[PDB]
C-alpha cells in the first residue's frame, strides 16, 4: 500500500507540475485492433515446389 | 472486392431477373454449342453477332 | 430648378421640385433653391498637398484623404497578405478579402502582420462576403472587439449581398468603422442602399457599382442602365460616396466614368463618378501570390469590348467564360482545359435532376475520368496497377501513397494542409487498426507531427505491415476513407475519389486556391487551375509581375494629366493648395462651415446652453485648414498603428461660464472655466 | 464478429449515426456503435448459447 500510494502522490504531483497537458503524452498511444477478414483463395505454392 | 462489399449491404446473393439470352435469342442459343455471352454495359448478355457466328470455328 | 407655378400643395418628400410659392419665398436672398449640378459640384479637381505633391479631390478621396483608386477584395488574390500591404504602402487603399479565412485567429494574426508591415497610422478595409453566414458569425464579432481594441481597420465592405436594414444599423453605429462600403448588383440592391443611407445620414457609406462585365463572381445586369436610373435619387443622399469598377485597366479607360462624359453615349448629363475600384488588372501585379504561369496565362489571354462581353456565357470571349457556381450563381473565369470541362459538365451533367444522376454518371464515367486524369485541377484519385481503376481496387499501399503524392507537395516538402496531414494521419490509425489483432501494443504513429516528411516515414511503416501492400482496400476501410475526405471543419480534398451524388461537392467546392499554388497540381499545368477574371478589364493587362503601386501611380498620374490639361489649362500653379487633404470639406458641401468664425487673436465666452456640441467644436475649428483645425476636428488620433478616439473631441464640450482663447494666428488655444467662481 | 452478422446481432450501419457520421459495426439491438474487439467480449457468451 505505500508504493501504491507514494507512488499515486508522485504521479499527481507531477501531474501538476509537469501540467496535465504533457503527462497524457507519456501515455502511449496504443493500437486498437480490427478484424480482417480476407477471402484467402488456397495458397498457391510455387511450381519447382 | 466482392464480398466484403455485400456483407456490408446485404446483397451477397442478387438474384437474377433476366436470362443472359433475350426471348427472341432464347431458342438460337439452344442450337449453337458455340454461342457464348459477351460483356456490354457491365452486364454479361447474349447477342446475335455471337449466335451462329462464322469466326468461331477457326 | 422646376417650378409648379400652378399648384400649391407643397411638399414632395425628396424636394425634387419647386412650387407655387417658391417664387415668394422673400426672405433676403435665401430664396434661391438651386439644382444638383451634378457637371459643377462633384466634378473631379486637383489639390496639392503641402509636401508638393498633387491629388484627385473626389468625394471618395476626401473620405480616404489618398488617391480615388481602390483595390476591391477579391477572396484568392486580396487574401495574401503581401499584396494587400504592399499597396497600403503605395498609398491606395485596399479592404482585406475576408472571404480566405476560415477562422477568427487566423485573420486575426494576418490583420497583426499588416499592421506590423503598413506604415504608422494608415488603415485598411475588411471585404466580407453576406452568404456565408458561418463567416458572418465569426468575423462580425470579431471586428467588434478588434476595433474596441483600436486596429486600423478603417472599413468594411460586404459583397456579394446587401444586408437588411436593421443589421446594417448594428454594422454601422455599434463597431466604429469610418466608412462602410457595399456591392449592389441589383437596382434593388441600390433601392435598399439607399434605404440604408437616409437611416444614417452621416455615416459615409461607400457604393460600389460592379456591372456583369467584372470578374469572380458575377452579375447579370448591364453596368450603366441600372445607374443610368437610380444616379439621381443616389446624389440626393450626400452620405453615399459611389465607386464603379467591374473591368477598369487604364487612366484613359475610366477617366470619362471620373469625369463624367460617358454619358454622353446615351444623351443624358455628364455624371462623373467618386472613385474607381479595380479587380483582375492588379493580379498581375509582381506583390501578387499568383502563379507565375498563371500571370502568364492572363496576360496571354485577350480583352473583350463592352458591347460583347454578353457572348461570354457561350464561347471562350478572349480566353473568359462563365460557368454555374455550386449554386448556379455565374462565375467569370479564365477558360483553360480544367474550365472547359467545368463549364461542360455543368452544362450536362449537373443541369439534370438527383435522379438520373447516377445513370448519366455511369455512362459517362470513363469519359469523365479522362479528363479528370488530363484537364482538371482535382484528379480523379484511383489509379492502381498502371491503370485507371477505382478505388476499392487499390492495395492499401497504394492508396496511402496516392494520398501522399497528391497530399504533399515533395518539391517544398511540405503539406497542403495540416488538416491534410491530419487526415492523412487519421487514415493510417485505420490501415495499423486493421492489419493488427489483439495487440493492445504501440501505434507506430503516436504524433501526427510525424508526417511532416511521410516520404520516408510511410515506406518504412509498411515493413511492419507487409501485406498491407498486396492486400485490396477493404470496403468497411473504404467508405471510411470517403467519410474522413467530407468530414467538417477540414479543407475539401484535392482530388475527386467516386461518383456519386455528391460529384460537385467534391468536384467545385475550394476550387480558388489552386491558382496561388500551382505547385500542388499534379503537373503544374495551370489547364487543370480555376482562375477568376473579369473578360472587358483583360484588353488592358499587358505587362506582368509590375509592382502594385506602379500601376495605380501610372493611371493616378494620367488622370492628373488630363485633369490639369483640361480643365488647368496645362497650368500646375492654378492648382489649390491645402496642407492636409481630408476629413473637413474644402468644398462648400452642405457642412457647417458658416457658422465657423476664423481669427488671429479671438476670445469667446460660452454658456451652459449655448451652444450645442459639433457647430461649438466647429467655431473652435477655424474655416481654413491648420493643424488646430485638424487636431480638433480629427476623428481619430493614432497611438503607435492605433486609431483611438480623438480626445478634444469630447472634453472641449461646451461648459457654463466657460471661455476659450485663440489668439496670434491660432499659435495656441486656450480653454477657460468657472472654478469656485474663479475662472 | 461473422457469427455476430449471420445471427443478427451488428449491423454495418453507414452513413449519420445521431448527428456524427459514421462507417462502421454496430449493434442491431439498440444500435450504438461497437468497436471490433466489444464483438467478441460482448456477445461470446450468446453466441455459443
Ligand atoms: N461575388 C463574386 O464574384 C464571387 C467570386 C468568387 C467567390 N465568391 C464566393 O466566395 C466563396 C469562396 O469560397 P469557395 O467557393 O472557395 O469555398 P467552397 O468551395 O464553397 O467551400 C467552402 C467550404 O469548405 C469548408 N472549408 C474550406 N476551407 C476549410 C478549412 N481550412 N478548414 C475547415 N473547413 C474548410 C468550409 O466549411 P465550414 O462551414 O466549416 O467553414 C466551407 O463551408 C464562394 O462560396 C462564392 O460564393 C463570390
Ligand atoms: C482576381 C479577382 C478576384 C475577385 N475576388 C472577389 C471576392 O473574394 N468577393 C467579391 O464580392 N468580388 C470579388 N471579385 C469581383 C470584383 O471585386 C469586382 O466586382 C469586379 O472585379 C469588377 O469588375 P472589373 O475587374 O472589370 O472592374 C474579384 C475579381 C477579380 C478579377
Amino acid at each position: 500500500d505505500i508504493r501504491r500510494a507514494v507512488s499515486i502522490e508522485s504521479a499527481i504531483e507531477q501531474k501538476v507540475v509537469n501540467g496535465d497537458n504533457v503527462d497524457a503524452n507519456y501515455s502511449k498511444v496504443m493500437v486498437e485492433p480490427r478484424a480482417n477478414m480476407k477471402f484467402d483463395f488456397p495458397t498457391l505454392k510455387s511450381y519447382d515446389e | 472486392r466482392y464480398m466484403h462489399n455485400a456483407i456490408t449491404r446485404n446483397t451477397m446473393f442478387v438474384a437474377k431477373d433476366k436470362a443472359p439470352y433475350s426471348d427472341e435469342l432464347e431458342q438460337p442459343v439452344y442450337l449453337d454449342p458455340l454461342a457464348r455471352v459477351e460483356e456490354n454495359k457491365k452486364k454479361l448478355v447474349f447477342s446475335d453477332k455471337t449466335i451462329q457466328s462464322s469466326q468461331s470455328y477457326v | 430648378r422646376i417650378i409648379l407655378a400652378g399648384t400649391l400643395d407643397s411638399n414632395p418628400i425628396d424636394d425634387e421640385y419647386g412650387f407655387k410659392h417658391e417664387i415668394f419665398q422673400t426672405s433676403a436672398d435665401k430664396a434661391i433653391k438651386w439644382a444638383p449640378d451634378w457637371l459643377k459640384e462633384l466634378r473631379p479637381t486637383l489639390v496639392k498637398n503641402s509636401e508638393g505633391k498633387i491629388y484627385v479631390k473626389t468625394k471618395f478621396s476626401q473620405l480616404l484623404g489618398r488617391a480615388p483608386l481602390m483595390v476591391a477584395g477579391m477572396t484568392p488574390t486580396t487574401v495574401n497578405t503581401d499584396i494587400v500591404s504592399a499597396s497600403l504602402n503605395a498609398g491606395y487603399h485596399i479592404e482585406l478579402a475576408g472571404g480566405g479565412y476560415f477562422s477568427p485567429v487566423m485573420m486575426t494574426r494576418a490583420i497583426d502582420d499588416i499592421v506590423s508591415r503598413i506604415k504608422p497610422g494608415y488603415g485598411l478595409g475588411i471585404n466580407l462576403i453576406y452568404v456565408n453566414p458561418f463567416m458572418l458569425q465569426w468575423g462580425i464579432p470579431l471586428i467588434k472587439d478588434l476595433r474596441e481594441k483600436g486596429y486600423p481597420i478603417q472599413s468594411l465592405t460586404i459583397g456579394a449581398g446587401v444586408p437588411s436594414i436593421e443589421v446594417a444599423t448594428e454594422y454601422i453605429e455599434d463597431l466604429g468603422l469610418t466608412h462602410l462600403g457595399l456591392k449592389p448588383g441589383s437596382v434593388d440592391a441600390i433601392s435598399q442602399v439607399i434605404a440604408i443611407a437616409k437611416a444614417h445620414p452621416t455615416f459615409p457609406i461607400v457604393l460600389q457599382w460592379t456591372g456583369g462585365r467584372g470578374g469572380g463572381h458575377h452579375s447579370f445586369e448591364d453596368f450603366h442602365q441600372p445607374i443610368i436610373q437610380m444616379y439621381s435619387k443616389i446624389r440626393r443622399c450626400s452620405n453615399i460616396v459611389l465607386v464603379a469598377g467591374s473591368g477598369f485597366g487604364s487612366d484613359e479607360d475610366t477617366y470619362p466614368y471620373l469625369s463624367g462624359y460617358w454619358s454622353e453615349k446615351f444623351n443624358y448629363p455628364p455624371m462623373p463618378f467618386d472613385g474607381v475600384l479595380f479587380g483582375s488588372r492588379v493580379m498581375t501585379s509582381k506583390e501578387s501570390h499568383t502563379s507565375l504561369a498563371a500571370k502568364k496565362l492572363i496576360v496571354e489571354c485577350k480583352g473583350v469590348p463592352d458591347q460583347q462581353w454578353e457572348q461570354t456565357y457561350k464561347k471562350p470571349t478572349g480566353g473568359i467564360i462563365t460557368v454555374r457556381s455550386e449554386m448556379g450563381e455565374p462565375i467569370h473565369k479564365i477558360a483553360t482545359r480544367g474550365v472547359m470541362f467545368w463549364k461542360e459538365l455543368d452544362d450536362t451533367i449537373f443541369n439534370l435532376p438527383k435522379n438520373k444522376l447516377l445513370d448519366a454518371l455511369n455512362k459517362k464515367r470513363d469519359h469523365i475520368i479522362k479528363k479528370l486524369n488530363n484537364d482538371f485541377q482535382k484528379p480523379w484519385f484511383g489509379k492502381n496497377a498502371n491503370g485507371v481503376c477505382d478505388l476499392q481496387e487499390m492495395t492499401y499501399k497504394e492508396v496511402a501513397n496516392r494520398l501522399v503524392e497528391l497530399m504533399y507537395v515533395k518539391k517544398s516538402h511540405r503539406w497542403i494542409d495540416v488538416s491534410l496531414r491530419n487526415m492523412y494521419g487519421d487514415f493510417l490509425r485505420r490501415v495499423e487498426e486493421r492489419f493488427t489483432s489483439s495487440a493492445g501494443t504501440v501505434s507506430l504513429l503516436q504524433n501526427f507531427n510525424q508526417l511532416n516528411e511521410p516520404e520516408q516515414f510511410t515506406a518504412d511503416f509498411f515493413e511492419k505491415f507487409p501485406q498491407a501492400g498486396k492486400q485490396l482496400i477493404s470496403e468497411e476501410d473504404c467508405d471510411y476513407f470517403l467519410m474522413l475526405a467530407a468530414r467538417p471543419g477540414q479543407k475539401p480534398v484535392p482530388f475527386v475519389p467516386v461518383l456519386d451524388e455528391r460529384f460537385e461537392f467534391f468536384f467545385k467546392k475550394d476550387s480558388l486556391w489552386q491558382s496561388e499554388d500551382l505547385e500542388s497540381v499534379v503537373d503544374e499545368d495551370v489547364q487543370r487551375t480555376c482562375i477568376l477574371h473579369g473578360p472587358v478589364a483583360s484588353q488592358y493587362t499587358s505587362k506582368v509581375d509590375e509592382p502594385i503601386g506602379d500601376i495605380l501611380n501610372s493611371i493616378h498620374e494620367g488622370h492628373i494629366a488630363r485633369l490639369i490639361k483640361e480643365e488647368y489649362a496645362g497650368d500646375e500653379s492654378k492648382i489649390p493648395v491645402v496642407e492636409y487633404f481630408g476629413g473637413k470639406k474644402p468644398a462648400s458641401v452642405s457642412a457647417t462651415s458658416v457658422n465657423i468664425i476664423d481669427g488671429n487673436q479671438v476670445v469667446y465666452e460660452i454658456d451652459s446652453e449655448l451652444p450645442n456640441k459639433q457647430e461649438w467644436l466647429d467655431l473652435l475649428a477655424g474655416t481654413e485648414l491648420n493643424w488646430l483645425q485638424a487636431f480638433i476636428s480629427t476623428d481619430r488620433i493614432v497611438q503607435g498603428s492605433k486609431h483611438v478616439s480623438n480626445p478634444l473631441h469630447d472634453i472641449l464640450t461646451p461648459a457654463k461660464h466657460s471661455k476659450v482663447t485663440i489668439d496670434k494666428k491660432t499659435k495656441k488655444l486656450t480653454a477657460f472655466e468657472n472654478i469656485k467662481g474663479d475662472l | 464478429i461473422e457469427m455476430a452478422w449471420i445471427m443478427g446481432f451488428i449491423k454495418y450501419h453507414n452513413g449519420n449515426l445521431k448527428g456524427k457520421p459514421y462507417s462502421g459495426w454496430v449493434d442491431a439491438k439498440t444500435q450504438t456503435p461497437i468497436d471490433e474487439k466489444d464483438i467478441k467480449s460482448k456477445y461470446e457468451e450468446e453466441i455459443l448459447e
